């Protein structure tokens, strides 16, 4: 398995960008998501989460400004991103994790396995 | 909240050092599974350590895991040049949203 | 069992897959679906 990840870039505040993270391996709509992001010389930060069944949850410091959503044909995710702050600027990464809900009830707890590269995202003026 | 690490430490090489990772048991009693991460600098993380001592894929002997409750330890032991990285301890439990994340230590080889 | 004061301490074996280790002592286990759903068990003419 690996994912790859593309898009990012350069904004200003309020702007708009758009990150793309597919898979190979397997598929992206059946496994769980994550989307975190690191500012530079600081820690990881909790971003997105879709479930394999396609519900997303969202941090609310991005709420009602990020979104996330599958590309099934391209096999992917994308991380849309509007409104853009000063604060998102940093490493954004998409990664898989491995889990065991049997018959719905959990049990079993891996972790994240699949970690992208991350894409470059600054918001400046 | 987040876990505590303390922000660095610090060993001779071929020594041991652990990093301790403590408020585990501050948010229910359900089990907490307790994993740990490398990530050497300008690189991703790479999942070293999960249900606290089990190792993961390549990860030598060296890496050993072990807990106290509340406090969780990482020992690295035949301290070297490849473990100088920046190191998270995380724990999640069932009904969790995100896991616990902790800030964070730097590891260097003196 | 059946007077209601008089237990005892039983055993028997299940399936490793359909126990959870509970949220405490390692030695402690618990059904897998115990704190979420009402478990049922098949009556035999009903095997279907
Ligand atoms: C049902 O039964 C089947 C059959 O028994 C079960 O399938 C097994 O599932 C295992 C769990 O995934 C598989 O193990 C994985 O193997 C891959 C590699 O497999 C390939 O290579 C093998 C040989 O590798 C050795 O030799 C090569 C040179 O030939 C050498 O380069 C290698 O380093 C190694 O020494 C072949 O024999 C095999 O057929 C296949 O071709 C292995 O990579 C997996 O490790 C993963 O570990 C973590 C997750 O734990 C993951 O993050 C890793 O990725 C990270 O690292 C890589 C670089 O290594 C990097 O690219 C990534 O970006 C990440 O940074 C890594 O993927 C794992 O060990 C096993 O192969 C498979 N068996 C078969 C026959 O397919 C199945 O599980 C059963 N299911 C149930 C429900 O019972
Ligand atoms: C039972 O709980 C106590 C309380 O910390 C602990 O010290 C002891 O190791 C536990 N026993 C097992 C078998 O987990």
């Amino acid at each position: 398995d690996r994912l790859f990840q593309s898009g990012g870039g350069v904004s200003r505040p309020g702007g708009s960008l758009r990150v793309n993270c597919g898979a190979s391996g397997f598929t992206v709509r059946t496994h769980y998501m994550y989307w975190l992001r690191q500012s530079p010389g600081k820690g990881l930060e909790w971003v997105a989460f879709m479930n394999s069944g396609g519900s997303v949850s969202y941090v609310d410091s991005v709420r009602g400004r990020f979104s996330v959503s599958r590309d099934n044909p391209a096999n992917a995710m994308v991380l849309q991103m509007d409104a853009l702050k000063i604060e998102d600027t940093g490493t954004y990464y998409c990664a898989r994790e491995l889990r065991e809900a049997w018959y719905g009830d959990l049990r079993d707890y891996s972790g994240l396995d699949v970690w992208g590269r991350g894409t470059i995202v600054s918001i400046s003026s | 909240s987040a876990l505590a690490q303390p922000p660095s430490v610090s060993g001779s090489p071929g020594q041991s050092v652990t990093i301790t990772c403590t408020g585990i048991n501050d948010y229910g009693a359900a089990y907490k599974f307790v994993s740990w991460y490398q990530q050497h600098p300008g690189k991703e993380p790479r999942l070293i350590m999960k249900n606290v001592k089990d190792r993961w894929s390549v990860t030598p002997n060296r890496f050993s895991g072990s807990t106290s409750g509340n406090t969780a330890s990482l020992t690295i032991s035949n301290l070297q040049s490849d473990d100088e990285a920046q190191y998270f301890c995380a724990v999640y439990a069932g009904g969790f949203t995100f896991p616990r994340l902790g800030g964070g230590t730097k590891l260097s080889v003196l | 069992t059946e007077l209601r004061d008089k237990r005892e301490k039983k055993n028997a074996l299940f399936y490793k897959l359909d126990i959870v280790q509970l949220d405490g002592n390692s030695s402690q286990y618990r059904l897998i679906n115990c704190n979420t759903s009402v478990i049922t068990q098949a009556c035999p003419k009903v095997s279907f």
